[PDB]
């Protein structure tokens, strides 16, 4: 741990940029790792220069004089192959490569990544066993007819082949043979490999600077064009440290060579820690060890945040969602620590809200950014964590025209001229809520046509989804006004929508910075406070037949703050799925159980004070009946 | 200052909250349950029954002046409350730290 | 997104345009001579077809109905309990994948975690070269489930240790990245769109529908919607028991079976009583089963303090009976000699406290009670039930029904028990109620009247001065032994001890006023006088109910108005008589009160003066039901 730590102080600066775009296409999902021999034989698994020896030995008698050069370790089982047989072969292969090995733990590691493929050098069932066992699938690709059968979007690679179809020499890439005329057998595998190496992020692990697969593939990059590709890593685990000519050589060839070597001390036999060296390295890279300073914290919460900052209101549900299982973001403002391997960066975050000293003690730029993220979670309610309360107050306050009524005033601002495009996505919501369907549906239409060029394109999705829920608005409103113009026009063009996968063929900036959003692709989200509300069934709800005049905080006002949350975000983010009967519904249980408890707490003698809020909730949520039935009950 | 526990039992009368009595009916670390059986057989006429324990049964005589009350988990002893609660309700046993509820 | 698939077995049609294909197929399914015309193989293939959807109960359209039944059958040794049954069933030796997928899932749920994720992983080895890739994809989900399992054993249970550290480190080498979520997209092409319904075992919150539907028997509402729920409800129970998923045991499932259940009691609640204007739910043994095993302890009790459950009725008492005498012999199996495998025994307990507690409403059987009262009593262990809240249960099961001659026997073994484990002076009898074993003989003093103990007896007449907590032990069961054991115990008396033997008669002394002691009281009373002159309520009840014979107390009047308000109720001023002195009399002493004619006349002033205060209902529910 600590040991690592000083390798991270010690390291130089082209070897932290590297760890940074390693961890960064860790983060996007776009990370491919070309991994070799070295990495799979400490797992102990028969290297190649052993078949040369039995196979030599099996064919002149007589023992290696010297050693083998190159071309033999082709050379002299093809000798084999021709003279010999087809039998006596691949039962020299069958024997050797007969091993049940256990996992290297880099494995664990390499898989620990976020990969998005898995090209590999091997022969045998580790990586992919693994992959089973670590409960991902990645298409095991090991002949021509299993890329027609890609049965996923994340492949496992093998350019050579495997031993599933039994061990025949006839399914993988050993003899010469196969090495000679390579682009006439596999045109696909070629092809696919030439695929996945130009639209990635290439990391080359386990090989020598020099073998034979990397020297087909520099032949090929530099056949390429020069502004295209993305520089492939080479990490490097040698006994010898790499010399600097040969290490500028393969700089220049296309290659980024990350030396283990010249980071650690280590010995000659000492692969497997020097292997955990570095890949350790990364994964504490993802798990943020290696945040200690100002600048360091303050960008990270930045870097998740800076997308919040153009919604007008994120839940505290979602909010964990956004930092990815990490502390709980509580109902009521507080911060609680789970799961948090790492520096407690909203620690030093409120600390440094704290006291405006070492507020001071920073650099323009994210000083400017500090002030951002604070008004960001002032803005949404959250506070210093738990360690310090008292005062907690929760205020809600919903700042919308569509939620107090407002209807003139909601005209008056249609008619203006906008400036700009949430202008217009307000004022599509505000037309869409005083049954004003068909312009509502245009204007949305217009915020598709006239943003898809620009960035963010969260204003854009939201138009989307608000565009057929429209859509689903105005066809319930054929269902139970509008010409049959429109009324075939729409019906025309939007009768096969599938928002399942929308979210899901959004940029690689709109799939991880608002993935949160993932829920409005979708309806029936509301189950969590749902089950909530069933906690307010499960009897503490008992608090009746008791007596208990209980003082304190019970589950009512997490719950009730959980509502407040959610009609301020369906509201206040002008989404028009408020409108659908589930939410309805979900409103009208929720004060129905909250005033049934009341009913419930005040009656225990063998609460719940309206305000503005409550009112507008109960007149528009519920229904006449159930306001009878409320007063019945 | 743990009224954040305090709670109002009142099918009882009672108090229901942890705090370790120590009395003279010359004793230590005292603490109470009480019963709510109106249907108890043959168990006097009363519901609630006082089960007061020592670390066990005391094997119970009786003037209950309690000299040092403190909470648990929280210290800095409440025994101003206690004897406040012990004048407004006029019962035996206003502190009772659990209650079985039969 | 076809014909909508109804909770009775109904179909209806719903976006489906082309030709109607079930229809045809119900159409040929009911004519035999449409169902004649037709090649082998097809024909075949309609059997097939009709042997699936008469299997999941799917029958003929909403076109014609009226027959209607949904006789509900979870055909599944891992519901019915059915232990020695399962363990027998693990022994054999496997024919199939399919054997080995349900060998793992029972020996899963019988504490055994281990063998079945082993087991799971031979299922993964073993069935991936072969197609049909369910039974596959629903070992590895089922592993991942075992994993979780395990990892929530060593969560909480070291906070013993149930697994060895090779394994618990082994499976956490191996298993500690599992992103399930791509599971089944990255199943083959024939499993992603034939077992595309498949997916939500690859998550766990797809309980929302039928929860957001139990909110619709919120939302305030012949044919109601509680049928609907309720066999929506089998139909979860049926899915998640039948396919052996191990996903059932997880908190999220409890939860809404616990809500289900909850919501539906509560409506048949809101439902026979809605006679405010013009004057249900019969259980069966699934009900049985679901409320002993998904609810606690402690929610059944806000269940009776919610619903009314006397008046919910109870069939099929022999099945019930089946439960309950073969929960209560797995109890005694699991303590006649060991097995004490911690994960089955926090789940076993679980469900045999509820259900034990749940049997006060069944009617039982004579050799069943025997059994259940022998198992709960003798064989039934500690630090989960102890002996106050073994009154609890048994006092509870010994009420509704008419206690027969061995069960009294056995509780006098229970004593006779006691009583030899009182010969250790250490012996705690530590409870967490107050309630102790003589009220163990308070029960066989009510339900007998006139019981007189023999070996019991045996033991008092060789009692030796020598064990003073067995003496002790003998001492509070008094009005159980015969007389010589009389003079031998009574001899053993001391008699100046005034409140003692009173302050909680600790030994059963209101058998007799033996009227020295009374002259005691008396003198007492006298005692108090004269520390005067510059527990207690007790005596005065004594005087109250024509105990104690001597009327001068009279005299004592005036240090404790409660003494006067049950010596000389019509003197004593009915003003500043604190009402707070009534919750915690007797039904017999309220009665009594209630059976006077000055005390009733200002009683009824005060306690409804407090009730008309604010809320009191202990006053109310006294007032209407003793005091009216």
């Amino acid at each position: 741990g600590e040991k690592l730590k000083e390798v991270f102080l010690m390291l130089d600066n082209n070897v932290v940029e590297c760890i940074k775009e390693i961890t960064e296409s860790s983060r996007n999902g776009k990370l491919v790792f070309f991994v070799g021999a070295g990495v799979s034989t400490l797992s102990d698994y028969p290297q190649w220069w052993r078949l040369v020896d039995k196979y030599h030995e099996e064919l002149y008698g007589s023992p290696k004089k010297g050693n083998y050069s190159s071309d033999e370790y082709l050379r002299i089982p093809q000798i084999f192959y021709n003279v010999k047989g087809e039998m006596a072969f691949d039962g020299i292969l069958k024997d050797f490569f007969q091993v049940d090995k256990p996992t290297n733990p880099i494995h664990d590691k390499i898989l620990a990544m976020n990969p998005a493929h898995v090209i590999t050098t091997n022969y045998d069932n580790l990586i992919d066993t693994a992959c089973w066992k670590r409960g991902k699938y990645f298409s095991v690709i090991s002949a021509e007819e299993d890329v027609a059968n890609a049965t996923s979007s994340r492949y496992l690679l093998k350019v050579h082949g495997d031993f599933r179809k039994g061990f025949k020499g006839e399914n993988v890439v050993l003899k010469e043979d196969d090495y000679l005329n390579y682009d006439q057998n596999y045109p696909l595998i070629s092809n696919l490999m030439k695929t996945i190496i130009a639209t990635h992020t290439i990391v080359f692990i386990g090989y020598g600077l020099g073998d034979y697969n990397i020297n087909m593939l520099l032949n090929w990059v530099r056949k390429l064009q020069k502004d295209s590709f993305h520089k492939p890593f080479f990490i490097r685990t040698d006994p010898s440290p790499i010399e600097n000519e040969t290490l500028i050589y393969y700089e220049n060839k296309g290659l980024r060579i990350i030396d283990a070597a010249s980071l650690i001390d280590s010995n000659e036999y000492d692969y497997l820690e020097r292997y955990s060296a570095v890949m350790d390295l990364l994964i504490e890279s993802q798990e943020n060890k290696f945040i200690t300073k100002d600048d360091e914290v303050i960008d990270y919460i930045y870097g998740k945040i800076s997308p919040l900052f153009a919604l007008q209101y994120i839940r505290k549900i979602d909010l964990k969602h956004v930092f990815e299982y990490d502390y709980h973001f509580e109902v009521n403002g507080t911060v609680v620590r789970h799961k948090n391997k790492g520096f407690g960066y909203m620690e030093r975050f409120f600390e440094l809200k704290e006291s405006c000293d070492e507020r001071s003690k920073l650099s323009k730029k994210q000083y400017e950014r500090f002030n951002a993220l604070f008004n960001f979670f002032e803005k949404n309610g959250v506070i210093c964590m738990a360690k310090d309360a008292g005062t907690l107050n929760t205020s809600i306050e919903i700042n919308s025209l569509a939620y107090h009524g407002k209807y003139d005033v909601m005209k008056k601002f249609i008619e203006e001229q906008s400036v700009s495009i949430e202008d217009d996505y307000k004022k599509a919501f505000f037309l869409a809520c005083l049954g004003r369907w068909e312009e509502s549906y245009d204007l949305y239409s217009n915020i598709i046509l006239n943003s898809i060029d620009e960035s963010n394109g969260c204003v854009y999705y939201l138009s989307q989804i608000n565009r057929y829920r429209i859509y689903q608005s105005i066809t319930q409103a054929v269902t139970q006004p509008f010409t049959d113009e429109f009324l075939a026009r729409i019906e025309r063009e939007m009768t096969n929508f599938n928002i399942d996968d929308l979210f899901n063929g959004m940029p690689f900036e709109f799939q991880k910075k608002y993935k949160i959003l993932e829920f409005l692709s979708d309806n029936q989200f509301l189950y969590d406070d749902t089950v909530k509300l069933f906690e307010l069934t499960n009897k503490v709800r008992s608090e009746m037949s008791e007596g208990s005049y209980s003082f304190g905080m019970s589950s009512d006002i997490v719950v009730l703050l959980r509502l407040y949350d959610n009609l301020r975000f369906l509201y206040e983010n002008c989404l028009w799925s408020v409108s659908f009967h589930e939410f309805h519904q979900y409103i009208r249980n929720s004060m129905s159980l909250l005033i049934e408890k009341a009913e419930y707490e005040r009656t225990r003698d063998i609460g719940f004070f309206m305000e503005y809020y409550d009112f507008v909730n109960i007149s528009r949520h519920f229904k006449i009946d159930d306001i009878k039935n409320l007063e019945r009950s | 200052g743990a009224t954040h526990d305090l709670v109002y039992h009142s099918k009882i009368n009672t108090f229901v909250w942890d705090v370790e009595f120590d009395i003279v009916l010359e004793l230590n670390k005292c603490y109470f349950v009480k019963c709510f059986n109106p249907y108890r057989i043959n168990g006097d006429f009363a519901v609630s029954s006082i089960d007061i324990f020592s670390e066990g049964k005391r094997l119970l005589e009786f003037n209950f002046k309690i000299t040092k009350a403190v909470h648990v988990a929280t210290s800095k002893d409440v025994t101003e409350i206690v004897l406040h609660l012990s004048e407004r309700i006029s019962s035996p046993f206003p502190i009772v730290k659990e209650v079985v509820y039969l | 997104y076809d014909y909508h698939f109804e909770v009775n077995g109904t179909v209806v049609r719903h976006k489906n345009k082309g030709f109607g294909y079930m229809e045809r197929f119900f159409e040929l399914k009911e004519s035999c001579d449409e169902r004649s015309k037709l090649s082998k193989k097809q024909y075949e293939r309609f059997n097939a077809l009709f042997n699936f959807f008469e299997k999941n109960g799917v029958i003929c359209m909403a076109k014609d109905a009226g027959t209607l039944n949904t006789s509900i059958e979870i055909n599944s040794l891992a519901y019915h309990g059915k232990y020695d049954v399962m363990k027998k069933f693990i022994e054999e030796q496997s024919v199939s994948i399919e054997d080995d997928y349900k060998k793992a899932f029972f020996l899963a749920c019988l504490g055994r975690w281990e063998e079945s994720y082993d087991l799971y992983s031979n299922i993964i080895l073993n069935s991936i070269d072969e197609s049909n890739g369910c039974v596959y994809y629903l070992s590895q989900i089922n592993r991942y489930r075992i994993y979780q399992s395990i990892t929530q054993a060593v969560t909480q249970f070291n906070g013993y240790k149930p697994f060895t550290d090779e394994f618990l480190a082994r499976i956490e080498r191996e298993m500690t990245n599992f992103n399930i979520d791509d599971l089944f997209n990255g199943m083959p092409f024939e499993f992603q769109k034939k077992y595309k319904i498949l997916e939500f075992l690859s998550d766990n919150q797809f309980l929302y529908d039928d929860t957001v539907k139990l909110f619709e028997l919120t939302n305030k509402v012949g044919m109601s919607s509680d049928i609907v729920v309720l066999l929506r409800l089998y139909d979860n129970l049926r899915f998640l028991y039948e396919n052996c998923l191990w996903s059932v045991s997880f908190h999220e499932f409890h939860q809404y079976i616990r809500n289900s259940m909850s919501l539906l009691i509560e409506k048949a609640e809101y439902e026979r009583t809605r006679d405010i204007d013009e004057l249900g739910f019969f259980m069966e043994y699934y009900d049985f089963v679901n409320i002993s095993r998904h609810f606690k302890i402690d929610d059944i009790k806000n269940l009776e303090r919610s619903c009314s459950i006397d008046k919910i009725r109870f069939g099929e008492q022999e099945k019930i009976e089946e439960y309950l005498v073969g929960i209560a012999e797995e109890i005694t199996k699991q303590f006649s000699a060991n097995g004490m495998n911690v994960v089955f025994y926090t789940q076993f307990i679980s469900e045999a406290k509820a259900a034990l507690y749940f049997a006060k409403y069944v009617k039982l059987s004579e050799e069943g009670l025997g059994k259940i009262v022998k198992a709960l009593l003798f064989y039934f262990p500690e630090r989960d039930l102890d002996i106050g809240k073994r009154y609890v249960w048994l006092e509870r099961l010994t009420k509704c029904n008419e206690l027969p001659k061995s069960i009294i026997s056995i509780i006098d073994d229970f004593l006779v028990l006691q009583a030899e484990k009182h010969i250790d002076q250490n012996y705690s009898e530590v409870s967490s109620n107050g309630l102790y074993s003589r009220d163990y003989g308070a029960l066989i003093k009510h339900f007998e009247k006139n019981f007189i103990s023999k070996r019991l007896s045996e033991i008092t007449l060789c009692l030796t001065q020598d064990k003073q907590k067995q003496i002790d032990f003998l001492f509070k069961l008094l009005p159980l032994l015969s007389t010589n054991a009389k003079s031998h115990l009574l001899s053993f008396k001391s008699v100046e001890n005034i409140n003692d033997l009173m302050n909680g008669i600790r030994i059963g002394l209101i058998d007799e006023f033996t009227p020295e002691h009374e002259e005691l009281i008396i003198e007492y009373l006298e005692t108090r006088k004269v520390n005067y002159i510059v527990y207690m309520s007790t005596f005065g009840i004594w005087y109250f109910l024509e105990e104690i014979n001597n009327s001068k107390m009279e005299e004592f009047i005036g240090m404790d108005d409660q003494y006067d308000f049950f010596v000389d109720p019509e003197n004593f001023d009915y003003k500043k008589f604190i009402p707070s002195w009534l919750k915690n009399y007797n039904d017999k002493l309220l009665g009594k009160i209630a059976g006077n004619k000055h005390m009733k006349h200002h009683v009824i002033e005060v306690l409804k003066e407090r009730v008309k205060n604010s809320n009191d209902k202990r006053y109310l529910e006294i007032l209407m039901n003793y005091f009216i």
